[PDB]
RNA sequence: UUGGCGGAAAGGCCUUGGGUGCUUGCUGGCGAAUUGCAAUGUCAUUUUGCGUGGGGAUAAAUCAUUUGUAUACGACUUAGA
RNA sequence: UGAUAUGAUGCCCUGACGAGUAGGCAGGCGUGGAGGUCAGUGACGAAGCCUAGACCGUAAGGUCGGGUCGAACGGCCUCUA
RNA sequence: GCUUUUAGUGGGCCAUUUUUGGUAAGCAGAACUGGCGAUGCGGGAUGAACCGAACGUAGAGUUAAGGUGCCGGAAUACACG
């Protein structure tokens, strides 16, 4: 529990984590992204083509010196890229929170994502050897996953305030006499 | 005074035209140029020719397109006079430069809209008789510009149709005169007369 | 404690004020200012509104009247800055008006002393107004600036 | 500087409108003439027109009179100096040395 | 009739300023038809009000005014210095702004 | 309820916040006064951040007024508060930020009954 | 509603005929207040959204696949009920 | 200095003056520990931390609210580094 | 008027006038004063040293040197060439 800023409502929604999973946090952050927001079965059928090279996820923060591609295109996008580690991490608390919605009684065919945040998990050090003796770091840069899935419902009522107005003695005036003067 | 003002720039000189078009932006009056290529600068041809080249060598050295642009057109080598009298960098600047537009010749709308001249920018009464002067639509001619012809043909006709225009209100005037002084030694007119009117 | 206590503290007793010397002396009302003369109201309700001038009250007001059977302006103050004083006249000679004071127009709908009183001196200055052509007409129409008035310049 | 020959009339503005009195230092505007019988009764002079009288006509005690008058604190010209350079003589069209009884003109100006 | 107007009209031109440094406690007013500083000693503390438009309603309107008066004369071409309740908004240079014949000495 | 006083004009409202205090995370806003040979706040160009002064400091009249009009006094318990039983118009209690819920509802009480002005009342109410 | 004109950015101008409202050309009847001595005292025109019902209309582009007159990747150029 | 009311380094009247590196001096702000005091604050929430919320000071800084927190801590006169 | 004690400094540079060396130098070296260095503010577009003017926080007025066709506050002012 206490995940990441949510304005939902928990009764009508189900949720799912993963920690300190070897998964480029750079990589799943826009994968993650992605998704966001997303009808929960369309997102399903999303990843899966990702994964088929049919569609393309969008990079968007971090993208520099990527290549580009035509499947980027749906998005308005030049460079997007088929991260399919990081699909395959989404996908699998994309299934756990699916499972946590059924077990709670809620309604799949209304399941949209509505939280889906991604960040990182500590570093895990490996080294490198380089010319002239020396070494330097290589290292893994591992994710935290968390997301929310939520039942769609309509619209928001109304519910306002009544906007209380204080007009003066010559302003209240001229209102009296308009109905005075006309309809 | 009026929402716009439109400004006959035929025998006007480039800059105290400019210079007074750029006033009045910034203090929020709209204002349209027409007939540019009758515009008038001091000086013979010649020199205001060779101006022209000392402006057109001055270019950027690794690539001509960021370096300094040179507009052909009379309205265009007008709008230069005027913009560098405007702070045009400014949000105040391009806000007064929006209340402007230049035109070659008078397009519709304006050609029925009455223009007017601006007597301190007006050659005639500017310039000492005898000296040399130069009209824009020639000087740009010189430099490139392509449509002087095509201006003048369609000025020739715009100016037959002005023509005709003038000649009906010039007879009408005729009647409406005729019947006002009928009118006259009446009551009601010699009562106006003691007015002032 | 969680501070400590001052040392001194001021004094609660208000002191009195100094005598003032400053007296209340009457206003003198600018010359163009004379009863029976017509004003152009330049603000408020009846702003644009020519008006006839009856009294100046105790409170430096001036006692103003349309007639409201002319423009619809009653009995009024009107503030003596926010006028125009024209140089058109009417004699207010048969008009009574001592009895109009500040106290009469305390606010404390209409009265019907007021709308009685308003009678009374409307007749005698339509009476009035009358003898010269065009101003009735004039009374009841609207000052407003057209385009080329300046007002620097406009006799009144 | 500039300089020259104040008329009745300018020393008598200068006094009741800028004139201010030494006493142990303290800078004391004048506004009463017991102030100067005070401060310059020895010498006569009991009122602000016995101090006048005394500076113009050159008195005997015109030191001690006129050193009792702290410097007169003057405003720039209302008019402005009417020459277009003041660092020049007045003569050539400036503003300094003696104007002689042109000073009466620009110190009127300043006061 | 047509024409209801009380005022004068008026151009917010500039604040007070020098060459490279302006005043937004004063603003210049350009008066319609008024060519001379004696022309513009007659407008003298008249009061003057800017008036616009606010998305927000407020007491009741959409309409807000900003107060002010004629001050002192400006230059020799008949521009006025004015002073308002809360300094003009320099976005307004070029804007209009009315001025009104009260208070009246005439 | 306050001791009349002239209209209070505080002189520059504005905080003093350290030249760079916006440039660089490592610098504080706590005013502190520029040292350097070249700096040009310290040489006072035009343009630049202003530094405290002595000409800014408060009309002795109303210097230390709250808006109220009452100079702001801290309190602990009642025998603290108490101390402002014959002076009202003057001072202000403000309640200490470590006292208690339960205790300030009894300062707030014998508060009302000597008349004293409260600052916090609202502090730790149970509501 | 009639007839005609205008392509420089015409997108507006002129004309015919009946209907209709107003007319301060002139002369009448009624109304106006208490908005309280001023407080812009609100009358303009921008874009958009949500339902209604009066006409009107019933596509394409992209991904993938494919050509090589094209191409580092995108892009280009072909093809596909 | 005159008690019977509250600051004698105080209170009241008056005049003049105000640039500043290196540098001098002065009056103040803040910290760890020490003597004294307020029979100071606190598990009914100490300290700490967060907070384009509030208030006092020209400023160093001080005070409060709200959130988080869990065992100690502060005002004043003095001492000390 | 008089006494004690102590910091920093002990690279300086510029302008008018006097002036030495050098063809000369934004070069090198003296004289008197005023400056920059240590100093912001208005003017000279720009600029250590020029012109004006030396700075507590502010309100109103008036000016300096310099300006007032437009940029830009301020006469597309008057007058003789
Ligand atoms: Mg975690
Ligand atoms: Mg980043
Ligand atoms: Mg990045
Ligand atoms: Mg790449
Ligand atoms: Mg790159
Ligand atoms: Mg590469
Ligand atoms: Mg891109
Ligand atoms: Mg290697
Ligand atoms: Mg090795
Ligand atoms: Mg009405
Ligand atoms: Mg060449
Ligand atoms: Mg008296
Ligand atoms: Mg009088
Ligand atoms: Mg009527
Ligand atoms: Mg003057
Ligand atoms: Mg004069
Ligand atoms: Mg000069
Ligand atoms: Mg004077
Ligand atoms: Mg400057
Ligand atoms: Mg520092
Ligand atoms: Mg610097
Ligand atoms: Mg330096
Ligand atoms: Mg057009
Ligand atoms: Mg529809
Ligand atoms: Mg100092
Ligand atoms: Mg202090
Ligand atoms: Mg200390
Ligand atoms: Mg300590
Ligand atoms: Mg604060
Ligand atoms: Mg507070
Ligand atoms: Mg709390
Ligand atoms: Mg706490
Ligand atoms: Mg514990
Ligand atoms: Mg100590
Ligand atoms: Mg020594
Ligand atoms: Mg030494
Ligand atoms: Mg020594
Ligand atoms: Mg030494
Ligand atoms: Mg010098
Ligand atoms: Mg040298
Ligand atoms: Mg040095
Ligand atoms: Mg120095
Ligand atoms: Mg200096
Ligand atoms: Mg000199
Ligand atoms: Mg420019
Ligand atoms: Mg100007």
């Amino acid at each position: 529990a206490r995940y990441g800023a949510t304005s939902t409502n928990p009764a009508k929604s189900a949720s799912a984590r993963g920690s300190y999973l070897r998964v480029s946090f750079k990589n799943t952050r826009e994968t993650a992204q992605a998704i966001n927001g997303w009808e929960l079965t369309k997102a399903q059928k999303y990843l899966e083509q990702v994964l088929d090279h049919q569609r393309a996820i969008p990079f968007r923060r971090f993208n520099s010196s990527i290549g580009r591609t035509a499947q980027g295109k749906e998005f308005g996008v030049t460079k997007a890229r088929w991260p399919a580690k990081s699909v395959k991490f989404v996908q699998g608390l994309l299934q756990n929170a699916a499972a946590n919605a059924e077990a709670k009684g809620l309604d799949a065919t209304k399941l949209y994502v509505s939280h889906i945040q991604v960040n990182q998990a500590p570093k895990q050090r490996r080294r490198t050897y380089r010319a002239h003796g020396r070494i330097n770091k290589y290292e893994s840069s591992p994710s935290h996953i968390e997301l929310v899935v939520t039942e769609k419902e309509e619209a928001v009522a109304k519910a306002a305030e009544k906007k209380v107005v204080r007009l003066t003695s010559r302003q209240r005036g001229r209102i009296a006499a308009q109905k005075r003067i006309a309809a | 005074v009026e929402p716009v003002v439109v400004i006959d720039g035929k025998g006007h000189l480039v800059g105290r035209l400019a210079s007074v078009v750029a006033k009045q932006l910034l203090n929020g009056q709209k204002i349209v140029v027409v007939r540019a290529e009758e515009l008038n600068i001091s000086g013979e041809f010649f020199r205001n020719k060779l101006k022209y080249h000392d402006f057109l060598r001055k270019a950027t050295a690794f690539n001509k397109t960021r370096g300094p642009f040179h507009f052909r057109a009379p309205s265009r080598i007008f709008y230069k006079a005027l913009r560098g009298m405007v702070s045009h960098k400014t949000a105040r600047g391009k806000a007064a430069l929006e209340r402007l537009k230049v035109f070659e010749g008078i397009p519709p709308p304006y050609d029925k809209k009455k223009r007017v001249v601006v007597p301190q920018a007006l050659r005639v009464l500017r310039l000492k008789p005898g000296r040399k002067y130069t009209t824009l639509g020639k000087l740009s001619t010189s430099v490139g510009w392509k449509y002087e012809d095509v201006v003048a043909k369609l000025e020739a006709k715009r100016k037959v149709s002005s023509a005709e225009y003038y000649a009906k209100k010039r007879a009408f005037t005729k009647k409406v005169a005729s019947a006002n002084a009928t009118a006259a030694e009446s009551d009601v007119a010699k009562q106006l007369a003691a007015l002032g009117y | 404690s969680a501070q400590k206590a001052p040392k001194w503290y001021p004094s609660e007793d208000v002191a009195a004020l100094k005598k003032t010397r400053k007296a209340a002396r009457p206003q003198k009302l600018r010359a163009s200012l004379v009863p029976g003369t017509v004003l152009i109201l330049l603000a408020g309700r009846f702003r644009g509104k020519r008006v006839v001038y009856l009294k100046h009250l105790e409170d430096n007001t001036l006692l103003i009247s349309g007639p409201f059977k002319v423009n619809g302006v009653p009995l009024r103050r009107v503030n003596a800055r926010y006028v125009i004083a024209t140089s058109t006249k009417v004699s207010v000679e048969g008009v009574n008006v001592e009895k109009f004071n500040v106290e009469y127009f305390a606010k404390e709908e209409i009265k019907a002393e007021r709308v009685e009183d308003q009678k009374v001196v409307d007749k005698a200055l339509i009476a009035e107004i009358k003898k010269t052509p065009l101003l009735k007409q004039y009374l009841s129409a609207s000052f407003s600036l057209k385009n080329g008035d300046k007002p620097h310049m406009l006799k009144f | 500087v500039a300089y020259g020959y104040p008329s009745y009339s300018t020393i008598r503005q200068l006094v009741y409108k800028r004139g201010f009195g030494k006493i142990n230092k303290q800078r004391v505007p004048l506004s009463d003439n017991a102030i100067i019988e005070a401060n310059l009764g020895k010498y006569g002079i009991l009122s602000i027109d016995d101090l006048i009288h005394e500076i113009i006509t050159v008195g005997p005690h015109f030191k001690q009179a006129n050193n009792f008058l702290w410097p007169f604190k003057l405003s720039n010209p209302s008019g402005g100096w009417g020459v277009p350079r003041k660092f020049k003589h007045f003569i050539q069209g400036g503003s300094f040395g003696n104007r002689e009884e042109f000073i009466n003109k620009l110190v009127k100006s300043m006061n | 009739a047509e024409s209801h107007r009380l005022y004068v009209k008026g151009k917010h031109l500039s604040y007070q300023r020098s060459k490279r440094v302006n005043n937004p406690n004063v603003s210049l007013i350009k008066i319609e038809g008024v060519a001379t500083p004696q022309d513009a000693q007659f407008y003298l503390g008249k009061r003057i009000a800017y008036v616009y438009r606010a998305s927000k309603e407020v007491r009741g309107s959409k309409i807000r005014v900003m107060w002010g008066k004629v001050t002192r004369t400006h230059g020799n071409s008949g521009v006025v210095r004015a002073t308002f309740r809360n300094n003009l908004p320099a976005k307004t240079f070029g804007a209009s702004v009315r001025i009104f014949l009260y208070p009246s000495n005439i | 309820a306050s001791l009349p006083h002239p209209k209070i004009v505080k002189k520059h409202t504005k905080k003093f916040k350290r030249h760079h205090s916006d440039r660089y995370h490592r610098v504080a806003e706590n005013w502190r006064k520029q040292k350097g040979i070249d700096s040009v706040v310290r040489r006072r160009f035009r343009g630049n951040i202003s530094q405290p002064k002595i000409g800014y400091g408060s009309n002795k009249k109303t210097k230390f007024l709250s808006p109220s009009g009452h100079k702001t006094f801290l309190v602990a318990n009642v025998k603290d508060l108490e101390t402002l039983t014959m002076h009202t118009k003057t001072y202000a209690a403000e309640i200490a930020h470590n006292i208690s819920a339960k205790n300030r509802v009894v300062i707030l009480a014998r508060a009302k009954a000597l008349g004293i002005k409260v600052t916090n009342p609202k502090g730790r109410l149970a509501l």
